[PDB]
C-alpha cells in the first residue's frame, strides 16, 4: 500500500499546516511556513469555506514566479484539513503518455486525492512489553488482564527490532496478520511530563487482544494497487467501498489535488477536469500557474489567462504569491537544512540566499546535499562559504546555462 | 422494462421569470431581472414565437460583452414558458471530451432539454422529466469511476415516448438549450445543430458569444461571431448593454439578499465599484468571501474594510494575469 | 538602492514592504524612480495596504525636498487603473491624512506648483 | 531462462575513467582524460552523490559546444562506478524507430542499463531479454514481447531472494536531448521514479530551443519539470595542448605513428573544425601512407586527405553557395 | 572567395586564412 511518491513531496516535509492564530491573521513564521501572509490568510479562508461545506464546485488557482511556494501552500491545505488528508501532486505536462490514455492518468491523480479512513474493529498485541525472550519469539504483554506469554513470527520480531521496542513499552502489533507500530510506553513508569491519554498510555484495559476500532487511513489507489497483485478493478473496488461506507466502518474524506502548470492541460482534459469536481464528493483541485496570457492547448487559435477555458476558470478564484525577501529566504534555507540533517554557518547562509534571489529559490535549496557531499570529502563537520561558492561555479541552473551556450 | 424517476450552484436563484410581462412592456423592477430592457423586449418577442409555433427553423443569439447577464436572460424565458420548463446551459468547451464525442454530448444536451409530463393516477399526479434523465435510469463514484448512453437504450425510449404520447397520459415539453462561448464550436457541430433544429419536437436554441469577428473552428474563413453562414440567417440576435452603477447595486443587493449577507451602504458602493470595472461576477463571488471574513472576527455585518481585505486576498482576472504576463515580459 | 527596471521589480519591491509599512524605504525609493513612468511602472497593482502606505509615504519624508517632485507623483498618480475603485476603500476618518498632505501644497505656493492646477488635481481626486 | 556500441566503434577506449581522484581534486593526465577540470570534479561530486545514495529522484545534464567531451565525461563515469557497471549511449533521434515505438524503445534504453551480476558474469537485462527471445542476419529479420519481461522481471526478483544474482544500476546517456518530445519526457519522468532505476545522462548542445511537440520555448527543449530537477554540468571548448593530448592518446590507441609537424597541423585543423573529423582523418592518413611505402605518417599526407574528405562546414557552405544561382 | 581555400588553390594566388598558414 502507501503509494504516496516521496520525491515529490519530500523537498517539503518542514510544512505542519498554515501557522494561523485563531483570529485568522498569519504569524511571521510557524508549522514550516516563514512567508507569504496574505496568501496564507487566502488560503486559511479557503480552509474555512471546505470545512463548511461551501466548495460549491469552486477550485483554487495559484499565480506566482517559480520558487514561491505554491506547492507549500498546496501542502499546507492538505495537511491543515485534517491529520492526514491524502495530497497528490501532478504535472500537467504528465497528462501526455501514450501507453496509458489521458483518462487514466487524470482517473489515477483523482483516485490519489479521494482517502477512507477505515477503522476496523481487530484483536489486537496493543501493550506494555514486560520481558523478551527469544526462545521464538515469546514475549510478555502486561495488560488488564495480566502478564500473557504470546508467539511471535521471526519477521514479527524484525518488525519489532526495526521499531525500537523495550522493555516497558505500550506497543500495537497486529494479531490477525502481524505488523509493529510504535504507540507508546506505559504509565507504570510514567514521570511527570508523561501524563496519560497521551505518548504515555495507562494499563491497557481489557486484554492484550483488545477487539477495538483501529484508524487506519487508505486511499483509492492503494486499493487499486492492492487489488491487481481495467474497470473490473474498479468497479470491484467501487463495490467494496460502498459495503464499508453502508456498515458505517469507514469514512470517505475528500483530499487536495495539486496541478501545477496547468497551461499544458488540453481544453479536452479542461472539460474533464471541470466534470470531475463537479460531484458531491470531490478534492480541492488548486491549479499552479507562473504564465499570463496564453494558448489553449488543443485549439491552436483561442488565447486566455493561464490557459485555462473560461468555463471552468469561472469557478476559480486566485491568490497571488510572490519573491522572497532575503531574510526569509535564508530562514527557508536554515529550517530545511535543520529538517535535513546539514549543518551551516551564517555567511554560508547569505551566500546561498543571494543565489538563491539570484535565480530561484529550489535552484538554492537543491544546492544542499551537493554542498554537504563536498565538505564531508574535504574533512568538515560544517559547510562553510567555500564548499558552497564552489558548488555553485560546478553546478549551473537552466538560465544561466542556457545563456552560456548561446553565448559561445 | 423500463422505470421512471445551474441550480446547484445557484448562481440565478432570484431569476423568476423575464419580468417584463405588461403586454411586452419591460418592468424596470419587475421580478428579479434589472435593467437591460431592450433586450427583455426582444427576449419576450422570442417568447411570443415560441409560444405561437412560429420558432421552428430558427434559433436565438445574444451577443455582449461577459458580465451583462444573457444566462440571466435564458433562464428568464426558460421560466416564462412555464414552471416545469426545461432548461440546459452547456458551454461551448464541454462538448470535447474524453469519453464522448461531440455526437453523443451534442446529442445529450438535446435529449436533457426535452421534458416529458407524467401523468400518475393514485388525483394525476404531475412530474416534469428530461427525456436524458430516463435514458440515464435505464443503464456513487459513476462520475469518476464512460457515460456512453448506448443506442438501442435510445431507439427503445423514442419508441416508449410515442407509445406513451399516443396512449394520452404523457405529453412532450419543448425546453431551452443553451450553449454559452458559441464561438468554440467548430463546423462539425454546427452543421449538427443546424440538422437537429429540422424535427418537429425541437427545443429551442439559444447560443450567447461575447466575441466578434473570428475564424470558424475547423475552417480558414472569418466569420461573424465564429458562426458559419448557413446558421447564421436563421438567428434573431439580441445584443445586452453593459450594467450601470445603479443596475450593478441593484443586482448585487438581490444577490446578497439570496445567499443571506448583511453589507453596509457604503460597502455596496465599494462592491459595485468593483463590479464596475473588474466584473459583476467578481463582486458576486468576493461577497461570499466577505461574509467569511465577517464572521471570523465575530461580526454580524460586513464592513468595507472586509471589503478591501477579502480584495487583497483574492484577485480578479485581470489583475492575476497582467501580474504573470508582465513577470514573463521582464524574465 | 534597489533602482526598478521592470514593473515587475516595482511591483514586488512596493507590496512586500507593504507589510513591513516602512516609510524611508519608499522616500528613497520612489525619488530615484522616474515619476513619468509611474503609471506603466504601478500598472494594476494597487492594493489598500500599498495604496495607504503611498500616502503616508508621501506625506511624511517627501515633504522636506522640493514638493515639485510630490506634485509629479500625485499628479501621475491619478492615471492609474483602478483609482476610482481606489477612492472609496480608504475610511473616511483617513482621507484627513490626504487632505493634510495637501495643504502642504494649496497652503504655500512656494516656486513651482500654481493654484489652478492644484485645484483640478484636488477635483480629479474628488476630495 | 538462458544465459550467457561505444566500445564497438571505438573513440571512447582509451578512458578508462575520469582519473580526478585525490579525494575529489582533477588530475591533468588521470587515466585517459585529458583537460577540463571543472566538469570532471562536478561529475566526480555526482558519484559521490549516487555512492551515498543521494542521486534518487534527480538526473544529470551535460551542456557545452559539439566536441567537448560529453561521451566522455559520461564513460568516466560509468568507468568509475565500478568494473562492470552498464552504460547505455543512446541520441534523441534513436527513439523515432519504424518497428518500436517510443515507449518500447526508452523500455529497451532503460532495461540496457539495469546490470545482473551472477557468480563473476555481469549482463544487461535487455541482454536477458533478447536472449530468452526465439540467421547470420537477424539484424536485418524488436517489439521484444510483453509478457517475457514480466516473466524476466519475476525470475529476477526470485535471483535476488535466494541468493544467485546481484543488481546493478548502470548509466544511461541521451545525446542530444533536444530532439524528445514532450511525450517522452513524460516517459522518462514516470520511469526514474523506480528502486530499480538507473542514472540518467543527458547532453546538449542547444540552449533556448522550442519544446518538441509543443509550442512553448524552454531552457535546452526539455520540459520544467524535469529542468528543475537537474544537474547542469557545462564543459568549455578545448584548447591547443588538450586536443594533442587527445590526439597523441587516440593514435597511440589505434596504432598510428605520426611525426610532430603533422600533429600540430592535425592539432590546428582539430581546433578549427572539431575533435571527430581530425580524428576522422587519422585511419584515412594512415591507410594513404601505407600505401606510399611509409610508416611514419608526414604532414604532406594530412595536406592529401584534408583535400580528399571535406568537413561539414566547408561541405554545407559549398552547396549553399551554390544555391545562389 | 568564402572559405575555399585549400592547399593548391592558396598556393596558386601566391574566413580560412590562418588556419591556411599551417599547410
Ligand atoms: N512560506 C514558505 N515556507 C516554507 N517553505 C517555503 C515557503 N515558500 C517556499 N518554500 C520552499 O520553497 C521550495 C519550492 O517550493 P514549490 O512551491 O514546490 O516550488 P514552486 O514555488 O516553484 O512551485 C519548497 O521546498 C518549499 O519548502
Ligand atoms: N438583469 C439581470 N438581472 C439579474 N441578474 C443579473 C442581470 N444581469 C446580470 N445578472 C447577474 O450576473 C451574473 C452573470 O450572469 P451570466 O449571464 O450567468 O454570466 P455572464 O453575464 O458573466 O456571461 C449572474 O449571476 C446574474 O445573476
Ligand atoms: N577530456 C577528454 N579526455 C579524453 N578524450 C576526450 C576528452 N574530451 C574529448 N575527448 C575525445 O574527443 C572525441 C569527441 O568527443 P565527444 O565526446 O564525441 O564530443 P560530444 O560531446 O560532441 O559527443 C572523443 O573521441 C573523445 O575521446
Amino acid at each position: 500500500k502507501s503509494t504516496t511518491k516521496t520525491q515529490r513531496i519530500a523537498s517539503h516535509s518542514h510544512v505542519k499546516g498554515l501557522g494561523l492564530d485563531e483570529s485568522g491573521l498569519a504569524k511571521q513564521a510557524a508549522s514550516g511556513l516563514v512567508g507569504q501572509e496574505n496568501a496564507r490568510e487566502a488560503c486559511g479562508v479557503i480552509v474555512e469555506l471546505i470545512k463548511s461545506k461551501k466548495m460549491a464546485g469552486r477550485a483554487v488557482l495559484l499565480a506566482g514566479p517559480p520558487g514561491t511556494g505554491k506547492t507549500a501552500l498546496a501542502l499546507a491545505i492538505a495537511q491543515e484539513l485534517g491529520s492526514k488528508v491524502p495530497f497528490c501532486p501532478m504535472v500537467g505536462s504528465e497528462v501526455y503518455s501514450t501507453e496509458i490514455k489521458k483518462t487514466e492518468v487524470l482517473m489515477e491523480n483523482f483516485r490519489r486525492a479521494i482517502g477512507l479512513r477505515i477503522k476496523e474493529t481487530k484483536e489486537v498485541y496493543e501493550g506494555e512489553v514486560t520481558e523478551l525472550t527469544p526462545c521464538h519469539v515469546i514475549i510478555g504483554l502486561k495488560t488488564a488482564k495480566g502478564t500473557k506469554q504470546l508467539k511471535l513470527d521471526p519477521s514479527i520480531f524484525e518488525s519489532l527490532q526495526k521499531e525500537r521496542v523495550e522493555a516497558g513499552d505500550v506497543i500495537y502489533i497486529e494479531a490477525n496478520s502481524g505488523a509493529v507500530k510504535r504507540q507508546g510506553r506505559c504509565d507504570t513508569y510514567a514521570t511527570e511530563f508523561d501524563l496519560e491519554a497521551e505518548e504515555y498510555v495507562p494499563l491497557p484495559k481489557g486484554d492484550v487482544h483488545k477487539k477495538k476500532e483501529i484508524i487506519q487511513d487508505v486511499t483509492l489507489h492503494d486499493l487499486d494497487v492492492a487489488n491487481a497483485r481495467t474497470d473490473k478493478l474498479r468497479g470491484e473496488i467501487n463495490k467494496v467501498v460502498n459495503k464499508y461506507i453502508d456498515q458505517g466502518i469507514a469514512e470517505l474524506v475528500p483530499g487536495v489535488l495539486f496541478v501545477d502548470e496547468v497551461h499544458m492541460l488540453d481544453i479536452e482534459c479542461f472539460t474533464y477536469l471541470h466534470r470531475a469536481l463537479e460531484s458531491s464528493i470531490a478534492p480541492i483541485v488548486i491549479f499552479a500557474s507562473n504564465r499570463g496570457n496564453c494558448v489553449i492547448r488543443g485549439t491552436e487559435d483561442i488565447t486566455s489567462p493561464h490557459g485555462i477555458p473560461l468555463d471552468l476558470l469561472d469557478r476559480v478564484m486566485i491568490i497571488r504569491t510572490m519573491l522572497y525577501t532575503p531574510q526569509e529566504m535564508k530562514q527557508i534555507i536554515k529550517i530545511r537544512a535543520q529538517t535535513e540533517g546539514i549543518n551551516i554557518s551564517e555567511e554560508a547562509l547569505n551566500h546561498l540566499g543571494e543565489i538563491g534571489t539570484k535565480t530561484t529559490l529550489r535552484y538554492s535549496v537543491q544546492l544542499l546535499t551537493p554542498a554537504n557531499l563536498l565538505a564531508k570529502i574535504n574533512g568538515k563537520d560544517s559547510i562553510e562559504k567555500e564548499h558552497v561558492e564552489e558548488i555553485s561555479e560546478l553546478f549551473y541552473d537552466a538560465k544561466s546555462s542556457a545563456k552560456i551556450l548561446a553565448d559561445q | 422494462k423500463v422505470p421512471e424517476i445551474i441550480e446547484r450552484i445557484g448562481a440565478h436563484s432570484h431569476i423568476r421569470g423575464l419580468g417584463l410581462d405588461d403586454a411586452l412592456e419591460p418592468r424596470q423592477a419587475s421580478q428579479g431581472m434589472v435593467g437591460q430592457l431592450a433586450a427583455r423586449r426582444a427576449a419576450g418577442v422570442v417568447l411570443e414565437m415560441i409560444r405561437e409555433g412560429k420558432i421552428a427553423g430558427r434559433a436565438v443569439l445574444i451577443a455582449g460583452q461577459p458580465g451583462t447577464g444573457k444566462t440571466a436572460i435564458a433562464m428568464g424565458m426558460a421560466q416564462a414558458l412555464g414552471p416545469d420548463t426545461p432548461f440546459t446551459a452547456i458551454a461551448g468547451s464541454e462538448i470535447f471530451s474524453l469519453e464522448m464525442s461531440k455526437t453523443e454530448a451534442l446529442t445529450q444536451a438535446f435529449r436533457r432539454s426535452i421534458g416529458v409530463r407524467i401523468k400518475e393516477e393514485t388525483k394525476e399526479v404531475v412530474h416534469t422529466v428530461s427525456l436524458h434523465e430516463i435514458d440515464v435510469i435505464n443503464s456513487f463514484l459513476a462520475l469518476f469511476s464512460t457515460g456512453e448512453i448506448k443506442s438501442e437504450v435510445r431507439e427503445q425510449i423514442n419508441a416508449k415516448v410515442a407509445e406513451w404520447r399516443e396512449e394520452g397520459k404523457a405529453e412532450i415539453i419543448p425546453g431551452v438549450l443553451f450553449i454559452d462561448e458559441v464561438h468554440m464550436l467548430d463546423i462539425e457541430s454546427f452543421s449538427f445543430l443546424n440538422r437537429a433544429l429540422e424535427s418537429d419536437m425541437a427545443p429551442v436554441l439559444i447560443m450567447a458569444t461575447n466575441r466578434g469577428i473570428t475564424r470558424i473552428r475547423g475552417t480558414s474563413y472569418q466569420s461573424p461571431h465564429g458562426i458559419p453562414i448557413d446558421l447564421l440567417d436563421r438567428l434573431l440576435i439580441v445584443s445586452t448593454t453593459p450594467y450601470s452603477e445603479k443596475d450593478t447595486k441593484q443586482i448585487l443587493r438581490i444577490r446578497c439578499e439570496e445567499e443571506d449577507v448583511e453589507m453596509s451602504e457604503d460597502a455596496y458602493t465599494v462592491l459595485t465599484r468593483i463590479g464596475l470595472e473588474t466584473s459583476l461576477r467578481y463582486a458576486i463571488q468576493l461577497i461570499t468571501a466577505a461574509s467569511l471574513v465577517c464572521r471570523k472576527r465575530k461580526g454580524t455585518e460586513v464592513q468595507v474594510d472586509d471589503i478591501k481585505r477579502v480584495y487583497s486576498l483574492f484577485l480578479d482576472e485581470s489583475r492575476s494575469t497582467q501580474y504573470m504576463k508582465e513577470y514573463q515580459d521582464a524574465f | 538602492i534597489a533602482k526598478p527596471n521592470n514593473a515587475y521589480e516595482f511591483g514586488q519591491i512596493i507590496n512586500a514592504l507593504s507589510t513591513r509599512k516602512d516609510k524611508e524605504a519608499c522616500a528613497h525609493l520612489l525619488a530615484i524612480t522616474a515619476p513619468k513612468d509611474l503609471p506603466m511602472f504601478l500598472s494594476n497593482k494597487l492594493e489598500g495596504d500599498t495604496f495607504l502606505l503611498l500616502i503616508q509615504s508621501l506625506k511624511n519624508n517627501l515633504i522636506e525636498k522640493d514638493p515639485s517632485l510630490v506634485y509629479q507623483h500625485l499628479l501621475y498618480l491619478s492615471k492609474a487603473e483602478r483609482f476610482k475603485m481606489m477612492l472609496t476603500l480608504i475610511s473616511k476618518g483617513q482621507k484627513e491624512l490626504i487632505e493634510q498632505l495637501f495643504e502642504d501644497l494649496s497652503d504655500t505656493p512656494n516656486n513651482h506648483f500654481t493654484l489652478e492646477d492644484i485645484q483640478a488635481l484636488k477635483r480629479q481626486y474628488e476630495l
